[PDB]
């Protein structure tokens, strides 16, 4: 829970809070739980998820490394 | 010629994955380092829905 403040990077694809995915087709995985949500993301940087475009992500659990993202993403619990 | 039409960005950092030097890795919030913008390369098509303005015309 920090989310949008080092959401900066990712307003493009999302709005604030997961509230689009706009990549061009990538799927709005949203009305969810953090700790899910945790799993997916790291699944996206070890290749045990992904997704259509996916790979952003993949760098984004690497930059923000792939422990941030419980600060990022692990917000939506709200949906 | 990427033409962005007018630049903005509110992030996404995406299109530099796609054209993967062509933007290269420096978004600035409503900027993307655009290195290349001679360079109609078709992965930047996408990326027009991801410019919230879809402001990537090509040519
Ligand atoms: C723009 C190119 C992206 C950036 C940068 C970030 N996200 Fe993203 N995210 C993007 C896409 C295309 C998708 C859908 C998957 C697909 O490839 O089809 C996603 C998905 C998510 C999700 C959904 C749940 C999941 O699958 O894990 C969440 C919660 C999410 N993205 C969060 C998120 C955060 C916290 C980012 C800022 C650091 C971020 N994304 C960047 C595209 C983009
Ligand atoms: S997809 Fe568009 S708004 Fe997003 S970083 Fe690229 S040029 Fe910017």
């Amino acid at each position: 829970a920090d989310g949008a403040a080092l959401y900066k990077s990712c307003i493009g694809c999302h709005g604030a809070d997961g509230s689009k995915a706009a990549m061009g087709s990538a799927k709005p995985v949203k009305g969810q739980g953090a700790e899910e949500l945790y799993k997916k993301m790291k699944g996206y940087a070890d290749g045990s998820y992904g997704g259509e475009r996916k790979a952003m992500m993949t760098n984004a659990v690497k930059k923000y490394s792939d422990e941030e993202l419980k600060a990022l993403a692990d917000y939506m619990s709200k949906l | 010629t990427i033409v962005i039409d007018h630049e903005e960005c509110i992030g996404c950092e995406s299109c530099v994955e796609l054209c993967p030097e062509v933007f290269a890795m420096i978004d600035g919030e409503e900027k993307a380092m655009v290195t290349a913008p001679d360079s109609t390369a078709e992965c930047a098509q996408d990326a027009i829905d991801a410019c919230p303005v879809e402001a990537i015309s090509k040519e």
